[PDB]
């Protein structure tokens, strides 16, 4: 409850939000960066979320949030057998084409999760302790 | 008969094509689908002639001298329209005349301007071709009257410039030709957050500076999905190719390899500390 | 030993189909047109680029469904945190497969409610 200027105290953890573009992989560095550590945010019970949609209202809902879920995938994508059956043993995608890293969805009110590109340029917050 | 009638289970094609015509023979099957009516003398057409062929969906009209349409009678069920290579020197309106329109053709004409209201009544045309004219600007809220619009070609013209929001709408274009015209830039936020599969921009001379950005942070992450127009190829020279489009039409010098050293970014928050 | 209107590749026959629909009913014409029909399925390189050289004759440079789905929900999810997930709130949204009619015959994450062409393939 004892935080930094232009942060914010919650529970377990000071947050502040980040007003830049950048993309998943680096953002992790620029949280790691910041001289008290962390990581991007996490996510996991009801108040814990309704609470991080109303800081992000603070800096009057600019676009689309990282967050530091991420699939880990084996290979590309995340289905082990086509419809016929067999197996997949080929894949063809893009970087682009993929999906892992996950990102707030602005449109339903940063309530959700939903995962895009790693690579792409969005807003983030890092989650760092006392 | 008076013209090759095919018998196809589907649908009942007649082919006039080629028979030195002025206007339409008078007795056609009333069950007709598909009409061909190329290479003929028909230098103005009254679509409300078709109107007892309550079965048309399909008609050709290209490469027959065509320099104006009586934009008269509604064609309800009719789908697809060829006009191209005529010499139409403007675009018709149809907005109450058929609604069903998919397919529009108007290629190699000589059109040189387009209208505000250019096209209403048409929600559901899906093509549209506009190859080889001769249009430097389009107009604004252009393609906004057609939602369904999947493909388009405006390749080859004169085209400079383009409106910002153009595209916006579109949540099903998936094909769209460029290639061969002037284009110089593209305004920031173009084609926003839709996915192109395909895109053909090749043969324009490009001003690469800091305008130019947005461009090229778009063809970085959209490589996969430049190409470049063939005719009569193999499927297997058809792949992607992110290089063609170049700054000022250098094959030296393509756009995303771009540097643009100069450019100013968008003061750290976390530097201050 | 493929049907009349079938091409056929190391012994399955293919059928390229021009009427658009969703991914989900897409299947249900494979299946009811032969016993153990699917949509198609493909496993090498070699195979795709056969596929390709099928189906630009009859599609001009079109997008097929191919038979998968759900392509980012079986993998593990980490947090950067390293932290579990007990509960989840995600964005559930549909994601089906679109392969196109190119020469690498790229992949491509369409919504499965869109509508587009599609290829069925059996197992004689």
């Amino acid at each position: 409850v004892d935080c930094l200027p232009g942060w914010s105290a919650y529970d377990q953890s000071c947050y502040r939000v980040f007003k830049l573009l950048k993309t998943w992989d680096d953002a992790e560095k620029f949280c790691t960066e910041r001289p008290k550590g962390g990581h991007l945010v996490s996510i996991e019970s009801a108040g814990e979320r309704d609470f991080v949609a109303q800081l992000v209202s603070e800096n009057k809902q600019t676009d689309n949030v990282w967050l530091g879920l991420k699939i880990q995938s084996k290979g590309q994508q995340c289905s082990t057998e086509w419809t016929d059956g067999s197996s997949v043993s080929y894949e063809n995608f893009s970087e682009y084409q993929s999906k892992k890293c996950f990102v707030l969805e602005k449109n339903t009110g940063f309530r959700t999760w939903l995962n895009l590109n790693c690579g792409s340029e969005y807003a983030f917050v890092c989650k760092s302790p006392p | 008969p008076i013209c090759e009638v095919s018998k196809v289970a589907s649908h009942l094609e007649v082919n006039c094509d080629k028979r030195q015509l002025t206007a339409l023979p008078p007795d056609l099957p009333k069950d007709t689908t598909i009409l061909h009516l190329s290479e003929n003398l028909l230098y103005t057409f009254s679509l409300a002639t078709l109107m007892p062929y309550t079965r048309l969906t399909q008609l050709n009209l290209d490469r027959c001298e065509l320099t104006k349409l009586q934009v008269d009678g509604t064609l309800p069920v009719l789908g697809t329209l060829d006009l191209s290579h005529n010499q139409l020197q403007s675009l018709p309106l149809l907005g109450q005349t058929l609604p069903a329109l998919t397919v529009l053709d108007v290629s190699f004409n000589r059109l040189t301007s387009l209208p505000l209201g250019a096209l209403r009544g048409l929600g559901e045309l899906q093509e549209l071709y506009l190859k080889g004219n001769e249009l430097k600007t389009l107009p604004p809220g252009l393609l906004t009257p057609t939602p369904k619009l999947e493909k388009l070609s405006l390749a080859n013209n004169q085209l400079t410039e383009l409106p910002a929001g153009l595209l916006n709408g579109l949540e099903n274009l998936d094909t769209l030709l460029l290639q061969e015209n002037s284009l110089y830039t593209i305004p920031k936020g173009f084609f926003g957050s839709h996915l192109l599969p395909f895109a053909f921009l090749h043969g324009n001379p490009w001003l690469c500076n800091c305008e130019i950005l947005y461009f090229r942070r778009w063809l970085q992450d959209n490589a996969e999905n430049v190409y470049v127009w063939k005719q009569g190829v193999d499927v297997k020279a058809m792949t992607s190719n992110v290089a063609s489009v170049q700054c000022d039409n250098s094959d030296k010098f393509p756009v995303y390899k771009y540097p643009g050293k100069g450019c100013p970014t968008l003061y750290p928050e976390e530097d201050t500390e | 030993c493929c049907p009349l209107r079938w091409s056929s590749y190391e012994g399955h026959c293919y059928l390229v189909v021009k009427e658009k629909k969703t991914w989900d009913d897409a299947e249900k014409f494979c299946t009811e047109q032969r016993k153990g029909g699917h949509l198609v399925s493909v496993h090498s390189r070699e195979e795709a680029d056969f596929l390709v050289h099928l189906a630009y004759p009859i599609l001009d440079l079109s997008l097929i469904w191919m038979g998968l789905s759900n392509m980012w929900n079986d993998c593990k999810r980490e947090w950067s945190d390293g932290t579990k997930l007990d509960f989840k709130a995600w964005a559930k949204t549909s994601d089906c497969l679109i392969g196109k009619t190119d020469g690498d015959n790229q992949w491509l994450n369409m919504d499965c409610s869109k509508k587009h062409y599609f290829v069925c393939k059996f197992k004689l």
